RNA sequence: AAACUGCGAAUGGCUCAUUAAAUCAGUUAUCGUUUAUUUGAUAGUUACAUGGAUAACCGUGGUAAUUCUAGAGCU
RNA sequence: UCAUAAUAACUUCUCGAAUCGCACGGCCUUGCGCCGGCGAUGGUUCAUUCAAAUUUCUGCCCUAUCAACUUUCGACGGCUGGGUAUUGGCCAGCCGUGGUGACAACGGGUAACGGAGGGUUAGGGCUCGACCCCGGAGAAGGAGCCUGAGAAACGGCUACUACA
């Protein structure tokens, strides 16, 4: 057919469309940029990994020393 | 029933809260409160058997002059064995329906009830019982009313 | 501590009291005035209430 | 099971919240509260199944973060909250207000009411005795507790709340000739008068009522819950309850549709 | 075999190495917490006197105090004790413990100056380290600094002088939450 | 950031080995008990503010080896 | 013998707030004086909710080449206590000799988790149901336990056996 049918949302201010209106569509409109991230496996990796350190895990070059 | 004496006993039979040493002797109508013995009314149309009011008798378990409350089913039937110490097995009868064969067969199951010194239990009697808490490994039931012989 | 050389904390742990009694009647009236100017500054917003 | 249960399944919910068998397996598992969780009208199923304000369940949740909406006068934040029978909604930024009513099928029904009758409730009484210190109060359906009430006031009957005191203006005594409306049972949304009632010495007992187009109807006493003697102080939804056969429903269906084109 | 010689008063701790046994045979069959003299141990440590505080084994095995032997026992750790620390509530696992009863066997000991002596150690009592940070409740503050009920201890706090990164402007000043 | 403290981790997900009045189903009772949480009521016999520890942290170690740990100095 | 009230006493013995955030206000004896709002986190008892554990009645396949079974060291009932969140032969002492069965007990088989239900149709039936819904049990095989309202938990611990 000739014919179309979607949904439609009119928003009273622009500032009122950013504050409730979800992410992905404003990707999709082009008003917001994407976020950038890693995959979920190398996140779950990493965060498991640093399960093994204790205090101050950003760095842990400390270590490395001990051999000598 | 027929008991010889009330304290035949290792320990003291005595019911409990009711002070029976007062200097004091003060008459009250109240069963429970001047000091003499204490007695209750089960409800459901039961009537308090004569001999409870008046008897000498001990016991925990009777609904009557007792620490049992009644309540949940009610059931009647027929004695079967009355022959130990303060407790009867009855015998009750039922026909059950098998849907192939559009008819029926008989079945029967066995019940044990504690029965009070206040009733005197024969052979071959109908007894209705009410439910009651566990009294023991298999006696949930207790007798209220002995009906008269054919 | 780091923060305080032992000269510092001794005359400091060590200041005279008469010194401290000056100090806190010092102390207590920068505030007494600052007080006083919270009800000039009351007049102040009474004086707005005035204008409008 | 080792502990209590968190989850609810799909296919498992009650019928009368009306929820699709496909488009996921969960169900919103009802938080506990005032109400039983049988009967009972979860907030979120109430605002985005009914009256379709939120789309889905995000926004759903954040309505209630923005204090928008209150039950009885105080607002409530939490999506699963167990409302019930004659429970008053007041949503003030579009500037209504709902009472919470079954319907002559068997379900909750969007209701509006005006304002100033919006501003009350009436329950029926569950236990009525004296607490610590001889005070003696009253707990009525909905877990409102009141201290010192009127005397003569007993058990089954139903009493008017103020909703913004909690103070015992009225009261309606459970006895025949009253008009009530059934809670529980298969006759729901039922509304008939008493007729008479007979008793069971050792409990549940039966009373028998009578429409008012002579139909009769008989249900247990945990199920009917008195409204009025006469004239009935709430405001009936469109039917009144009368439960009309299914050959008058498409007798009428027709007509009114005819009747309007 | 080194020793870990620690100096509580001026802030200061050291190792140091020692082969030769017979210096080491005064050690022998002491229990922890014990007094030793260090007379024997060389000329420098004369009239100082020693409080034995710990030491590890060549296996890596900590001593335990309160267990009396010379080799090392199983035991249930729990909650609460020294060289456990649980990763779970009421979690007890199952390790392995050197005695307090002080042997050849083990690797290094630990042990700290009770009283001062006459000389001089070249690199452990010449220094002291400051502490990091200061007390923190308005009662200790004013114990501390002897003040009165009535002194406005706001104003008596110590104040470190912290910049930032290379913005160019002049550092300021933080300060540690007084209370109660 | 790190760390103490609070809560959850006893829900979910998988399987059908054992089990023949046992599990289970419909129907009752708890006047025979425990109950986080939610909701509603409810308690008139130095004080202008009490006391010691501990984590994070600085710095020094042991074991080939683990989400192993010691003793010393602060809050 | 309920809710609740009163009296004589008792207790290694509880609770009755030394916590946190927003607002900047009002009085006259003008003192760095007095009073005052809304929330968060906690807290004794009652009520409610999600429940949980026990519990009444009736209902399960084939087999007699299974006809008598149960009580050594509880098997049936009575009493005094202990233990448990509570009742109870659940346990400890004393005293009776009981309880089930041809209306099929007891035992042996099951290529047996139970139910809602699937397949096949004149009607009556026969057969299947590990599996998306409800209930029960288990985490290689046995036992024991901490924390916590809730576990005899195994993506919690301890010990033995077998693997590794
Ligand atoms: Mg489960
Ligand atoms: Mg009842
Ligand atoms: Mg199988
Ligand atoms: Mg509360
Ligand atoms: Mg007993
Ligand atoms: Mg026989
Ligand atoms: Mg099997
Ligand atoms: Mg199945
Ligand atoms: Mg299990
Ligand atoms: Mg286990
Ligand atoms: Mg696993
Ligand atoms: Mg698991």
């Amino acid at each position: 057919g000739g014919k179309t049918t979607g949904f439609a949302l009119i928003y009273d201010s622009p500032e009122a469309l950013k504050k409730f209106e979800p992410r992905y569509r404003l990707v999709r409109a082009g008003l917001a940029a994407k976020v950038e991230k890693a995959s979920r496996q190398q996140r779950k990796q990493r965060k498991n990994r640093l399960k093994t350190l204790r205090g101050t895990a950003k760095v842990k070059g400390a270590k490395a020393k001990k051999e000598k | 029933a027929t008991e010889l004496t009330v304290q035949s006993e290792r320990a003291f039979l005595k019911q409990p809260h009711i002070f029976l040493n007062s200097k004091v002797k003060v008459k009250s109508t109240r069963p429970g409160k001047g000091g003499r013995r204490w007695y209750k009314d089960v409800g459901l149309g039961f009537k308090t058997p004569k001999t409870a009011i008046e008897g000498h008798y001990i016991d925990k378990k009777c609904p009557f002059t007792g620490m049992v409350s009644i309540r949940g089913r009610i059931l009647t039937g027929r004695v079967v064995s009355t022959k130990m110490h303060r407790t009867i097995i009855i015998r009750r009868e039922y026909l059950h329906y098998i849907p192939k064969y559009n008819r029926y067969e008989k079945r029967h199951k066995n019940l044990a009830a504690h029965v009070s010194p206040a009733f005197r239990v024969e052979e071959g009697d109908m007894v209705v019982v009410g439910q009651c808490r566990p009294l023991s490994k298999t006696v949930r039931f207790n007798v209220l009313r002995v009906l008269p012989r054919t | 501590i780091v923060g305080a050389s032992l000269e510092v904390i001794k005359e400091r742990r060590s200041m005279r009291p008469e010194a401290r009694n000056a100090a806190r009647l010092a102390a207590i009236k920068e505030s007494k005035e600052k007080k006083a100017a919270a009800q000039a500054a009351k007049k102040a917003e009474k004086a707005k209430n005035a204008a409008a | 099971a080792r502990g209590p249960k968190k989850h609810q399944k799909r296919l498992s919910a009650p019928s009368h919240w009306l929820l699709d068998k496909l488009s996921g397996a969960y169900a919103p598992r009802p938080s506990t509260g005032p109400h039983k969780l049988r009967d009972c009208m979860p907030l979120i199923v109430f605002v985005r199944n009914r009256l379709k304000y939120a789309l889905n369940y995000r926004e759903t949740k954040a309505i209630m973060m923005q204090r928008l909406v209150k039950v009885d006068g105080k607002v409530r934040t939490d999506i699963t909250y167990p409302a019930g029978f004659m429970d008053v909604i007041t949503i003030e930024k579009t500037g209504e207000n709902f009472r919470l009513i079954y319907d002559t099928k068997g379900r909750f029904t969007v209701h509006r009411i005006t304002d100033e009758e919006a501003k009350y409730k009436l329950g029926k009484v569950k236990r009525v005795q004296l607490g610590r210190g001889g005070v003696p109060f009253l707990v009525t359906h909905d877990a409102r507790t009141i201290r010192y009430p009127d005397p003569l006031i007993k058990v089954n009957d139903t009493v008017k709340i103020d909703l913004e005191t909690g103070k015992i203006t009225d009261f309606i005594k459970f006895d025949t000739g009253a008009l009530a409306m059934i809670t529980g049972g298969r006759n729901m949304g039922r509304v008939g008068v008493i007729t008479h009632r007979e008793r069971h010495d050792g409990g549940f007992g039966i009373v028998h009522l009578k429409d008012a187009l002579d139909n009769t109807f008989a249900t247990r006493e945990s199920n009917v819950f008195v409204i009025g003697s006469e004239k009935p102080w709430i405001s009936l939804p469109k039917g009144k309850g009368v439960k009309l056969t299914i050959a008058e429903e498409r007798d009428q269906r027709r007509a009114r549709a005819l009747a309007a084109a | 075999m080194k020793l870990n010689i620690s100096h509580p008063a001026n802030g200061s701790q050291k190792l140091i190495e020692v082969e030769d046994e017979r210096k080491l045979r005064h050690f022998y069959d002491k229990r922890m917490g014990a007094e030793v003299a260090g007379d024997p141990l060389g000329p420098e440590w004369k009239g100082y006197i020693l409080r034995i505080t710990g030491g590890n084994d060549k296996q890596g095995f900590p001593m335990k105090q309160g267990v009396i032997a010379p080799n090392r026992v199983r035991l249930l750790l729990s909650e609460g004790h020294s060289c456990y620390r649980p990763r779970r509530d009421g979690e007890r696992k199952r390790k392995s413990v050197r005695g307090c009863i002080v042997g050849p066997d083990l690797s290094v000991l630990a042990l700290s100056i009770v009283k001062q002596g006459e000389q001089d150690i070249p690199g452990l009592t010449d220094v002291v380290h400051p502490k990091r940070l200061g007390p923190k409740r308005a009662t200790k503050i004013r114990r501390f600094f002897s003040l009165s009920k009535d002194d406005d201890v706001r104003k008596y706090v110590i104040r470190r002088e912290v910049q930032p990164k290379g913005e160019g402007k002049k550092p300021y000043t933080k300060a540690p939450r007084i209370q109660r």
